[PDB]
């Protein structure tokens, strides 16, 4: 997945 | 042979929605060394920040935090194209090292938090106790993440392939479309699954033709  | 240094807890970092993912298991040996490739939540993303965490609860605020740190320099790009890998090693000494590094731009900074740092052996027993005592509160908060993130790519990937789309697209279709996705994002601000799933029903039902043009 995917951070900020 | 007597004896083993293992993880008394799992170690990860923050992922978008505000859940901990695992980098390295619980009663995991050591020495080690785990990596896994992360991406950005949003288009022209310039950085990622690495959030580093101990603990078994799914949601990264109910987990210890050992530090974080930023890796800028990320060219842009559409969301979830870039590849950060990130990578957990603890060598011998119980020294913890998390990299970050933008595999296009070959940056990369670190992190290094000492073998001493995190919850001492009663915080742990405590921290255990708690995740079993929440697998229920945990299970239903992760299926909300999950669903959350779901509508957001459902969300990002129809406003795509209708500019793509654009004059193809019937002015009825466009609208309904319109309507649905701005209920989405509404629904999104929310902590109602039910209601994101139905907006995402909702969207569905109204794409179908925006779906074979697309």
């Amino acid at each position: 997945p995917l951070l900020g | 042979v007597l004896l083993l240094d293992v993880t008394p807890l799992s170690l990860g970092i923050e992922t978008m929605g505000g859940v901990m993912t695992t980098l390295i298991a619980k009663n995991t040996t050591i020495p080690t060394k785990h990596s896994q490739v992360f991406s950005t939540a949003e288009d022209n993303q310039s950085a990622v920040t690495i959030h580093v965490l101990q603990g078994e609860r799914k949601r990264a605020a109910d987990n210890k935090s050992l530090g974080q740190f930023n890796l800028d320099g990320i060219n842009p790009a559409p969301r979830g194209m870039p590849q950060i890998e990130v990578t957990f090693d603890i060598d011998a000494d119980g020294i913890l090292h998390v990299s970050a590094k933008d595999k296009n731009s070959g940056k990369e900074q670190k992190i290094t938090i000492k073998a001493s740092s995190g919850l001492n052996e009663d915080e742990i027993q405590k921290m255990v106790r708690d995740a079993e005592a929440n697998a229920e509160a945990d299970r239903k908060f992760e299926e909300l993440v999950q669903t959350r993130n779901q509508g957001d790519h459902l969300l990002h990937s129809t406003r795509k392939q209708v500019e793509e789309a654009g004059d193809k697209l019937p002015a009825d279709d466009k609208t309904a479309i319109e309507s649905a996705l701005t209920a989405l994002e509404t629904a999104l601000k929310g902590e109602d699954k039910a209601a994101i799933e139905a907006k995402m029903q909702e969207l569905a039902q109204v794409s179908q033709k925006l779906m074979e043009i697309a």
